[PDB]
């Protein structure tokens, strides 16, 4: 129960360069919102958005990959910690899906993705778009029954 | 081979299938010489050819290597003789008795793919029955196999005739006029049409009975004329005849409706000349329909009798038989799209010409498409085309004595001075399918909309502008109704055919102009692939003009897509190192900003992606960035050759990509 | 009030007529048949929609046809409103998987018995193949269902299903070859050979369409069979514990070591040995479809039956274009006359990457014998023939071995190449000769010999020109002794030279060369 | 029975002028007893793909009138609207995108597939959904 005193310093972990810091402080501050529910929390969960909205600019996709795969179940849990938060997860996961849905396309894949439109060890940016269809439809679901 | 004793070669080759003496590359330079015997004119020596190579690639199964492509191309359209040949070849190749299982298994799954090649249920049954076959391949996959092949088979019966409940002799009259009268509107022929409706007649009173199936329908123009027939009988029969056979014209069922039709014809003929006349349109208008549609769209020739006919019955016009304006519009749509531009205003150019409107458009047309191959600059009947059609789209009264609103047109379709409404010329231009014709309608009307009609200047891309500049009563033009009617035009052509970079650079024009950026690149990358084999070839600048690029500059811009903007810049003669830095410097990229790195072949730009990435302190694509300047196949001092090689593989491959990611 | 009351049960009254009773099937189709013509809509589409979704046997086909045909000479434009509103309802949540499929198959029945026949479809005129390629487009993505039954019945319907008046639009033309290409790719990993057969008959059928499409289907399907994945398939390839164990040993002194160099160990040293045999099936089929759509089908029977159909050049150079870019995108030595042998030298890296990824993929041998069949596309496919002889020559130079055979992948991977230049047509006969004697003899021999070819081939450019066009037969000839050496000469020499030194076991084979 | 002309206008209609007369009256005489609406369920489905701004907004407001009304015809408009959001003409999509929240309002029930699908489109088809996906799922609390 003494956990709480996290989210003091998450904003400082978040500033570390190494990426698996900064996965672990994102995938923290996940259950902690979802425990606690206070100012402090949500103002400290808009900077993860923030942060994760910046690395998706700033990072190869060999690195994408390898960062935004672990991390991106963590957002289901901020939305069902903050409605208010939630426009900004949604603009957020359209950008990052789009984003890797175009460079899906730059080198020939054997799935391709795109005709999936209207509806194993894959290639990474595969694993990542399946990956972000299974997260929204995890939203829906929550927001659906979240009351 | 020095003699010539080939039947003794494959005598050997097939002996030496089982002694395995001969060199496998020996064998296959053989056959190689032996093609080559073939490909300098010996055509005897084909079937040797086919005999050894068929030899060949049974002593190769034996041992698992790959099944040479010549086989195949040979084996595309195998005979009996072939594959008997082949399996005399295999019976002879192994022996069963010393033959281990690996050998076994290997001939009867070659057989089996063989088998799954093949086609004809014939040659499957017989390769089947085959003994070695047999022996080699267990009943049960043999089974298993012939299923899978017959499982190709359509060979289902299907039940044509509707199910009639009713049972026959039901003792009661009220019950078996109903289920006789129902039979009649099953019927299609127009004989026992003929004979179920006099057996109604005579067993009831003499009561009409075209009124049994309400959904049968007759134009009420003809309705007056049809029902004006002193005998209930013949009066009932031909109306039946003519409803049920306009339905089948309607459905596209000719083939029944000239039946239908052939057969009320020689009834009418004994009544008054006016219905036959009548009928006879009709026989005109079934034919126009029977020719375009059952002979197709890719009509050869059409023998030109019925031209003829449709001419003659054009200019004579004499009686007062009531004309359909669907078979005048119908027929002159017919001669212009045959492109019977000698029958131009010159013949019958006063008698109902004028009457007519939709001959008189029909020939303008024709006399002003015709004065396009003239290098003279006189266009006069451009002119008048011109300007019968910003009059037809003119409200009439410019003051809108009807509504305040300029919704007349659209709403209330009045204030339309002209020979034609616009529902009416749209009527008339579906009926169309000429592409020289519709293409010069297409640049009327957008050079139309683009005069002045909004403050954007976005004009779009014409071939060939020479209607007026000059536009008199501006006020009483609706530019909207001239948006919706090109946009509907454009998507007739489109469906006529899309295979047209000059409708599809219009649609995106057009697109653009709305703002549906996402629409604009995908046509325009359709146009792109339509006019080069999908980026294999070098794309002609005249359709990719600067202007085209510039247009894809901004919608990428606008669509958020900074890299691509950046990989497009090359494309012009010029670059616009300018939009291209203005682009990459903003934060908002959502187009892989990393992953296109590849594709841009130019050392500026990637200079200063080099010193943008190290001063925001991105390292990690920074080296992306060196790597890619420091390819070494470009250099920015190569002789050229190799440059412009370059430059062309990467436009390739990066439009490639770029329509596969859209559509 | 009856028929506005079953409005809304049509469905099941639709159900109840699949029941097949013996005759309230009779009276519940008439009774369809007859609300029908009354309401307005005419739910025509919704009751013809539910046969077909609850059809599986030629019985109940047959009724809807009856149905059909009851109801056509009232209406007009069913076969549209039907398809437009079951696929609408299949890409919806509706239409579970068991009663699409079924539908999917049904279709293709109606499409096969209309194709065929002259009596039935004649008396009923439909054209279920006319109407669904209005909706060509949105059948497409059926192609890749998750579910298999879906696919199977997507893929048979399209391998016969016609095309509109106009061939295709472009977008729609991409969107067919990609799923197809990528139904056949599962339907290879899935069944094998067997079960792709509708695939293949698809791409077959909309490769002859347009010239692009037989390029976009070449490029897709080749660069596919290619990708890292679907390659196998034809050519192959914690403190808890620390401190449960620690210390040295000691407990009261340090650790032995200084530290590690990183993950340590790379583990898996794992081989690719999942099965030789049926590779060259899958290969086989894949061969097949390529020959298919490169072979024009002309249509002349050449000779009686035996005279082959000659293949598209264009299809090879297209073949031999995108081979190209997928293995080596270098384009610094495109300059289609060979350079001397020392501009190899700075060309090596890039050769021994071209090396490496043909060892890696042996399928790519095959389809240079593919290219080889047609006489022109070796021209364009220059670079591969000049990187692979770089490898060749360098690696037999750093051979101590005395025997030759010792090096295996290396001796087969040149006699194929020297096979497959002779077959090409680049070399006379006699150099054609050369690749049999490659197994026996020393390093060097093999390695000047093949300087010998280089030689030659330089003298003797392979160009787009010199390729003869036949009126006799399509297949271009490329006429040697006309282009002034003509034979071998100074090199055929050498040759002569190297086997004449080589009698003691070369002998028996000395006859092939004879007199040039 | 008074209403018997006006379906038959409908579906002997093929010319937008007319389509929109009819409309514009139906629209009239919906403003009292919008609940005579539900005969044109079929009229207004098939209309709904059509390529007409002014058609396609007119369908839009009847058919979520009607919803209004009678709640419990959703699935009616199911399929059709997923059929709407499917087409590739880039304008049925994008009216459907922009009264995407009324619909899976009144829904309720398939508003998993209803977003799932809108969210897809966007992905792939560069339009962004985001305002009108959050409006939706805000309301849907």
């Amino acid at each position: 129960p003494s956990m709480h005193i996290c989210l003091d310093f998450i904003p400082e972990l978040i500033a570390q360069p190494e990426l698996e810091k900064q996965i672990f402080a994102i995938q923290l501050l996940s259950h902690l919102c979802i425990q606690y529910a206070l100012p402090k929390s949500l103002s400290v969960a808009r900077l993860a958005v923030n942060v994760m909205g910046t690395l998706l600019t700033v990072l190869t996709q060999a690195k994408r990959y390898a960062f935004f795969m672990p991390t991106l179940p963590s957002l289901v849990s901020f939305c069902r910690a903050f409605p208010p938060l939630y426009e900004d997860i949604m603009s957020l996961l359209i950008q990052i899906g789009q984003v890797c849905a175009s460079d899906v396309a730059t080198q020939t894949r054997d799935i391709d993705p795109i005709i999936t439109r209207l509806q194993g060890s894959m290639d990474p940016d595969v694993q990542l778009c399946h990956c972000i269809e299974r997260t929204v439809i995890e939203i829906i679901n929550m927001s659906v029954s979240g009351i | 081979l020095r003699s010539g004793n080939y039947q003794e070669v494959i005598q050997i080759f097939i002996e030496d299938n089982l002694t395995l003496s001969l060199p496998v590359q020996f064998r296959q330079s053989v056959l190689r010489e032996l093609f080559k015997k073939a490909q300098q004119g010996n055509e005897a020596l084909d079937e040797i050819c086919f005999k050894v190579c068929a030899c060949n690639t049974v002593r190769d199964i034996l041992e698992g290597r790959t099944i040479s492509v010549q086989f195949n191309q040979l084996f595309l359209r195998p005979n009996k003789e072939k594959i008997d040949f082949l399996l005399e070849v295999c019976s002879r190749s192994v022996n069963l008795e010393k033959a281990s299982e690996s050998l076994k298994g290997n001939m009867a799954a070659f057989l089996k793919n063989v088998c799954l090649g093949l086609e004809d249920l014939q040659y499957v049954f017989m390769i089947s029955s085959h003994e070695l076959f047999i022996t080699l391949l267990k009943d049960e996959e043999r089974k298993l196999l012939v299923d899978q092949m017959r499982k190709r088979s359509p060979r289902v019966n299907l039940c044509i005739k509707p199910v009639t409940s009713f049972y026959d002799i039901p003792a009661s009259a009220s019950v078996n006029i109903g289920q006789l009268e129902h039979q009649l509107i099953l019927s299609v022929d127009p004989w026992r049409i003929r004979q179920i409706l006099i057996e109604l007649h005579g067993m009831t009173s003499e009561r009409q009975f075209w009124t049994v199936s309400n959904k049968w329908e007759v134009p009420s123009v003809y309705s007056g004329v049809i029902l004006g027939i002193k005998d209930n009988l013949t009066r009932d029969l031909v109306y039946i005849l003519m409803a049920k056979g306009l339905h089948c014209s309607t459905v596209k069922d000719f083939s029944h409706a000239k039946q239908l039709f052939a057969a009320c014809l020689e009834l009418v003929t004994e009544f008054s000349p006016k219905l036959r006349q009548v009928m006879l349109n009709e026989m005109l208008l079934l034919d126009i329909h029977t020719h375009e549609a059952g002979t197709g769209q890719a009509g050869e020739r059409p023998p030109s009798d019925l031209i003829s006919r449709v001419r003659g019955y054009l200019e004579m016009r004499l009686p007062d038989i009531p004309l359909r304006q669907v078979i005048a519009e119908e027929c002159v749509a017919f001669m212009l799209n045959w492109r019977e531009n000698e029958y131009l205003t010159l013949q019958v150019p006063a008698f109902l010409l004028q009457s007519n409107p939709y001959v008189k458009l029909g020939q303008l047309l024709a006399a002003t498409c015709k004065e396009l191959p003239g290098p003279k600059e006189s266009r006069r009947t451009a002119k008048d085309l011109w300007e019968v059609v910003v009059q037809i789209c003119s409200v009439s009264s410019q003051h809108k004595r009807g509504n305040d609103g300029r919704v007349s047109l659209i709403k209330q379709r009045e204030s339309t001075l002209g020979i034609m409404y616009r529902s009416e010329l749209l009527s008339f231009i579906k009926k169309l399918r000429e592409p020289l014709v519709l293409t010069i309608i297409l640049s009327l009307f957008v050079k139309l909309h683009n005069v002045r009609e909004d403050i954007v200047n976005d004009i779009t891309a014409e071939h060939i502008s020479i209607w007026p500049s000059s536009i008199p009563n501006l006020q009483s033009v609706d530019f909207e109704a001239v948006a919706i009617t090109v946009k509907e035009l454009v998507r007739y052509t489109l469906s006529i055919n899309p295979n047209n970079h000059s409708w599809l650079i219009i649609q995106a024009d057009i697109y653009f102009a709305t703002n549906q950026y996402s629409a604009a690149l995908h046509y325009y990358l359709q146009a792109g692939a339509v006019c080069s084999d999908f980026f294999n070839k070098a794309v002609p600048p005249d359709v990719y003009t600067d202007q085209v690029i510039k247009r894809m500059i901004k919608c990428c811009s606008l669509l958020n897509c900074h890299t691509q903007v950046a990989i497009l810049c090359q494309f012009l003669r010029e670059i616009d190192y300018k939009t291209a830095f203005k682009s990459l410097q903003e934060q908002n990229s959502h187009d892989a900003m990393d992953s296109y790195y590849d594709y841009i072949w130019d050392v500026t730009i990637l200079e200063y992606l080099t010193y943008l990435h190290h001063k925001r302190g991105e390292t990690d694509k920074r080296q992306i960035a060196i790597k890619a300047i420091g390819q070494t196949e470009l250099n920015a001092s190569n002789p050229e050759e190799v440059l412009q090689l370059a430059a062309q593989r990467r436009k390739k491959k990066f439009l490639q990509a770029m329509a596969k990611l859209y559509f | 009030p009856f028929l506005d009351a079953l409005k809304n049960h049509v469905g099941e009254l639709c159900g109840e007529t699949l029941r097949l009773e013996r005759k309230r099937f009779l009276w519940q189709h008439q009774l369809l048949g007859l609300l029908s013509v009354y309401t307005r809509p005419s739910c025509g589409p919704e009751a013809l929609g539910h046969l077909l979704s609850r059809a599986r046997s030629p019985e109940e086909l047959s009724l809807a046809t009856q149905l059909y045909a009851g109801l056509v000479v009232s209406l007009s434009g069913l076969l549209p409103l039907a398809f437009r509103s079951c696929l609408a309802r299949v890409h919806a949540g509706t239409l579970q998987p068991p009663f699409t499929a079924r539908f999917l198959r049904n279709l293709a029945l109606l499409v096969g018995w209309e194709q065929q026949g002259g009596e039935g479809p004649a008396a009923l005129g439909a054209h279920f193949g006319e109407s669904a390629s209005a909706h060509l487009s949105d059948l497409a993505p059926l192609l890749l269902h998750p579910e298999e039954e879906v696919a199977e019945a997507a893929a048979s319907l399209l391998a016969i299903c016609p095309f509109p008046s106009e061939a295709l639009s472009p977008s729609q033309l991409l969107g067919l070859v990609r799923a197809g290409v990528h139904r056949f790719f599962a339907s290879l990993r899935l069944h094998g050979p067997p079960g792709v057969a509708s695939a293949c008959q698809l791409l077959t059928r909309l490769s002859q369409t347009s010239p692009a499409g037989l390029k976009a289907v070449l490029q897709l399907l080749v660069e596919g069979a290619l990708h890292r994945g679907n390659t196998e398939l034809f050519g192959g390839q914690t403190n808890r514990r620390h401190t449960a164990a620690v210390p040295g040993p000691g407990g009261i002194w340090s650790v032995f070591h200084a530290g590690v160099i990183g993950r340590g160990l790379k583990p898996p040293k794992f081989v690719q040995s999942r099965n030789q045999q049926e590779v060259i099936y899958n290969t086989q089929s894949l061969l097949s479809l390529l020959v298919h759509c490169c072979s024009a089908p002309g249509g002349t029977e050449c000779g009686e039956c035996w005279g082959a159909p000659i293949l598209s050049p264009e299809a090879a150079k297209a073949v031999a274009v995108t081979l190209v870019e997928s293995v080596c995108p270098d384009a610094a030595g495109a300059e289609l006359a060979w350079p001397p042998e020392e501009h190899a030298r700075a060309t090596v890296e890039r050769d021994l990457r071209i090396g490496r990824r043909f060892r890696e993929q042996p399928l790519l041998f095959e389809l240079l014998k593919l290219v080889a069949a047609a006489p022109p596309a070796l021209c364009y496919c220059s670079v591969l023939l000049r990187g692979l002889l770089a490898a060749l020559l360098g690696h037999w130079e750093a051979s101590r071995h005395p025997d030759t055979t010792h090096s295996p992948w290396h001796l087969e991977a040149s006699c194929t190449l020297v096979a497959v230049m002779a077959e090409g047509s680049l070399l006379p006969p006699a150099l054609g000769n050369m690749h049999e004697v490659f197994s026996q003899l020393a390093p060097f021999e093999v390695r000047l010999l093949l300087l010998s070819v280089w030689g030659f081939l330089r003298e003797h450019g392979p160009l787009p020109q010199k390729f003869i066009f036949q009126s006799e037969r399509g297949r271009f000839i490329r006429d040697f002794s006309r282009e002034g050496g003509g034979e071998g000469g100074p090199h055929l020499a050498v040759l002569h030279s190297v086997l004449h030194r080589n009698i003691d076991r070369l002998g028996l084979f000395s006859g092939r060369f004879q007199a040039p | 029975a008074e209403m018997a002309p006006y379906m038959k206008r409908l579906s002997r209609g093929q010319t937008v002028e007319d389509l929109l007369e009819v409309l514009s009256d139906i629209d009239e005489m919906s403003r009292r007893r919008p609940e005579i609406l539900s005969f044109f369920s079929t009229n207004l489905q098939r209309l709904m793909s059509s390529a007409e701004e002014c058609c396609r907004n007119l369908a839009f407001s009847l058919a979520l009138r009607s919803m209004q009304n009678s709640p419990s015809i959703a699935a009616a408009f199911l399929p059709t609207f997923m059929y709407c959001l499917g087409s590739q003409d880039f304008e049925v999509v994008q009216t459907a995108l922009r009264n995407l929240p009324e619909y899976a309002l009144l829904c309720q029930e398939h508003a998993a597939v209803l977003l799932h699908r809108a969210f897809l489109v966007g992905m792939y088809g560069q339009m962004d959904p985001s305002a009108q996906i959050s409006e939706a799922l805000r309301i849907l609390h």
